[PDB]
């Protein structure tokens, strides 16, 4: 069977999802600002091929 | 089957359960499902053929819908042709009541005669058989499982890059993003509780159809060599306290 | 041979790392509104039995 | 947890639901709910009785040698017996079946409750690993919950609740509860396996005449051995 | 990547290369240059070719067993064996070998080609370990890039692109591509193996001198050992 | 072990520390709470497994391959035809008059001039060399569970400590630092079982490997000396037996 | 400098340009204590495991792999028959004068005409073919174990830089740098292992295997110019043996 990958990866998928479930909670209570949403809207359109 | 009723109350439970925050719709889509159980199709196929594929779903039927007999029926059975042969020889063997596929054959290939080399090879063979395709479709399933979340990982991928390709309002990210992940959900939920599931119940199913079926393949060979019930009763019950079933005795 | 991470599991990070970086990005332009805030915790210490 | 605030504050009965749940249900789909119940009867006598002292037990074995010894083969009933093994082995003892006998019926014995410990530390090593993945399942449901109701607190709230205590349970109940357990029933399998070996080769040395000179000495061979080695020089 | 709506999205020069020369290089460094190419060779024909099919190859060998039957050892020159390794068996049977050399020569052959087989699966297996590998490398990469110039909206999206592209190009290369591969190749070695084991009990067969029907019950008692047996009801 | 090696090892010490010192205040990664919370909970899970004897004797196995290095297994085939001129020179009593230099080798020799069988010596040594073996076999597996159950100690106590900060928010200036607290028990975890408790069962195979080499050499070397063998064909065939 | 080494160089090249390019500036992809996190604990945990000794001997090998390109076994076989030659019509004492660009068959070849047998000879060169592969396979180790352990220590200082990040975190919208920081250990762990450490072991075990085959073709051919064998008959057994030695694959 394949060895498997590290314990080390298993802690730091658990750390990424606990900070992006911590990063969703800061975002909850938070005002996008929607100027600033829509380059940032247009910089991702620009760079995958739509634009 | 008693923990298949558990099953159906657990699964209500646990839907009913996760639900309650939201609505049923945020959790329910047939796309992410279509996603992760197509790639995974295509990603067993390219390992398994359209048949055997077929024949690890129709074991997987058999092994939930069905219930393999017990072990001590069977042990009452041999020990009753085992009266009958003792009685009237193997000429009482074909006029009793069989409802087993794998003792009707052996006792029916008795009947025509033969040594106890042959008809042990002939069970022996039909024991692998069965042994071999259980193995198998564990391992479809296994595969199943092994590559569920990573076919859910990669529709969420590409939701993910659909996602920031259409982006206007900042509060739609957010359901967007959860419609993504909703194909990791799936197919963690796939892998962990329906494919390997159902890959360690055909492994269950294999281990109590190789103890049934070595029971009856003593039980002819006890019987082709005349020996009476007695020593049989002991010689078959001490086949009961093996693999977690000697976990049920107290 | 002793057993590992699913080689998935270094995917799965991936794509925790990816997400919560994207959340780290709404949040660089993103103001917080404190009314917000107090309706989450209230909701935080009612969902964790702390009334 | 009690000096972080309280054990009030991890309780979900979502969490519990999914977690516990997902958990029973996988290891049902691959163990028996009588055997399960077997399983948990092995573990609570693992943890609410103590394995019998194997210097104690070779003691006791040489008395009783010496019993015999001087009182024939029928001199071991009319004392108190510890451990039910030791009790079989001496009303098998009491009927004067031969070595062979006695010898076959101990090391069945001995391998059932091999298997059993082996077993019920299966189940729990089963429950401590589907616990984790149950753990990350309700991870992934709460942040989908959460992003879908980013305007509500009252749901973004149990949403975060129910990810992140999934993933507590699942941690809490994998490392400190069922893997614990698996490993207390594998000691109690090896104290088993050193008790059952000493308590037929005390049996087997009663059989053969042996004097306890010799029997203690040849029971001493096996405690300086084995997972003890770390205690030995 | 097509449920986006259409291709153009999902297409990076940088990603690409940062994955698939990345994976290369690590390949190579592992494997050399004639390792890498006899694997491509190898996964093409097993992909873009089927394996003799047993029962053909029974059919066969029953063929020539009768022949041999009716003429010994040079009636088996004058039919057509579009096998490779049956023509050699058949050849290095008619060419006056005894049954110890030809075998040993047969299972030399059998042994280059599972190993062959099996080193070709090492080589995809390999490129689907370190594409994830890459993957998360470009991941990194872009998120460094985009977290750095958060200021620059312009640089935010490529930066973003890439690292996403990255981890979508490691997944599906891995799981939809060299993972598949290498697992073909492994079904392949299982077939070539069985069928060259089929040719060569059929060859040993010969060369004893053999009734054709019990051979035929022999290699048929081959056809139900693994896959076959699962879609054998 | 080496003084090249010692000085290694505490120079990538103090550069990860100055790395530390480097990225602000030193008290920001110091806390007793999640030290303790980590380190207690590995002991509890760990004691379950293994008892205190155990743990105290895996310890000081690992100790002791810290300040003792494993014999060369060039000097000990210099050392066993030494031992064997001197017995052909000599006797089996002019071994006695050779000094320490490996215990299993010491006893080995003194089991074998005092006058016992072939077999029983081997047999003796046989058992000693098993025993050797299960014991550093042990020490690896206490100090991989340690390892095991780090990591998963210290993100409970992440888990633990952020379910506590949820519990009460009341400000949000303070979430940051509290996250951080948490994730200290989860670095903690992460760098006992990374950087101590790993490296130390890794250690430990090594030299369980080197040690099962050497003292099969010293068996086979005293087996040769009381089968009185020439001190030639002893040393070629441990040279063979070296590749 | 193989075509790997040099794919490697270029792709290296090209991804520092395309991290520049994305990032603006190469700057912020440098960072002084996540360099010293990473190599640092990476030195200390491998250290744990191997002496200064071994790490000295392993950078040595590594060195010497990627910098000399091994003797192709075909060449070297062409120069047995022809020393083969040589000592057929010119005995062993025509053997010191041409030259020879393998070391280790020129101390086969002195060990041949200084008049040593064949058993003394034989094992001299079998302990410097052990050698050789020891050293090969430390190096590995030590590679390996570097491989190991750069990823573990980059996630711990990960970890570092979001504790960093989180004290000193009031109102997040200013912590990306901070978390780019923090990521900066974890890339530089990822490309050390996959890119660095293990393809210096991958390669050191491709040069063990290539070094392995060459020293027993010219211990074989070493041995046959001992005993004095016909030289097309040891250019026959030495062809016979790299055939069968090569890979399946290669086949
Ligand atoms: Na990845
Ligand atoms: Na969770």
């Amino acid at each position: 069977p394949p060895p498997g990958l590290p314990l080390w990866m298993g802690t730091f998928a658990d750390l990424m999802s606990l900070l992006m479930c911590f990063f969703v909670l800061l975002l909850s209570f938070s005002e996008m600002d929607v100027l600033k949403f829509k380059q940032i809207a247009g910089s991702m359109k620009f760079a995958f091929g739509v634009q | 089957l008693a923990t298949l009723l558990g099953l159906i109350g657990g699964f209500a439970f646990v839907i009913m359960a996760m639900v309650l925050g939201g609505s049923i719709g945020m959790f329910v889509d047939v796309t992410s499902i279509l996603i992760v159980v197509g790639g995974s199709i295509f990603v067993v196929l390219m390992k398994f053929t359209m048949g055997q594929f077929f024949g690890a779903t129709k074991i997987a039927g058999k092994a939930f819908m069905f219930k393999a007999d017990e072990p001590e029926d069977l042990i009452a059975k041999i020990v009753e042709m085992a009266d009958a042969a003792r009685k009237g020889g193997f000429l009482a063997l074909e006029e009793m009541e069989i409802n087993n596929t794998f003792m009707q054959k052996g006792i029916d290939l008795l009947v025509d005669g033969h040594d106890a080399d042959v008809v042990r090879a002939a069970l022996k063979k039909d024991i692998a058989l069965t042994d071999e395709r259980h193995t198998q479709g564990t391992g479809v399933f296994r595969a199943f499982g092994d590559v569920a979340p990573a076919m859910g990982m990669i529709g969420t991928l590409v939701g993910l890059v659909a996602m920031l390709s259409n982006m206007d309002d900042p509060k739609a990210i957010g359901p967007a993003m959860a419609v993504a992940l909703l194909t990791t959900l799936y197919g963690a939920i796939l892998s962990n509780m329906v494919f390997f599931p159902i890959a360690d119940k055909l492994s269950l199913r294999r281990d109590q159809e190789t103890l049934n079926r070595r029971l009856i393949m003593d039980g002819v060979l006890a019987i082709q060599d005349g020996q009476n019930p007695r020593v049989i009763d002991s010689y078959l019950k001490n086949y009961l306290n093996e693999g977690k079933r000697a976990l049920e005795i107290d």
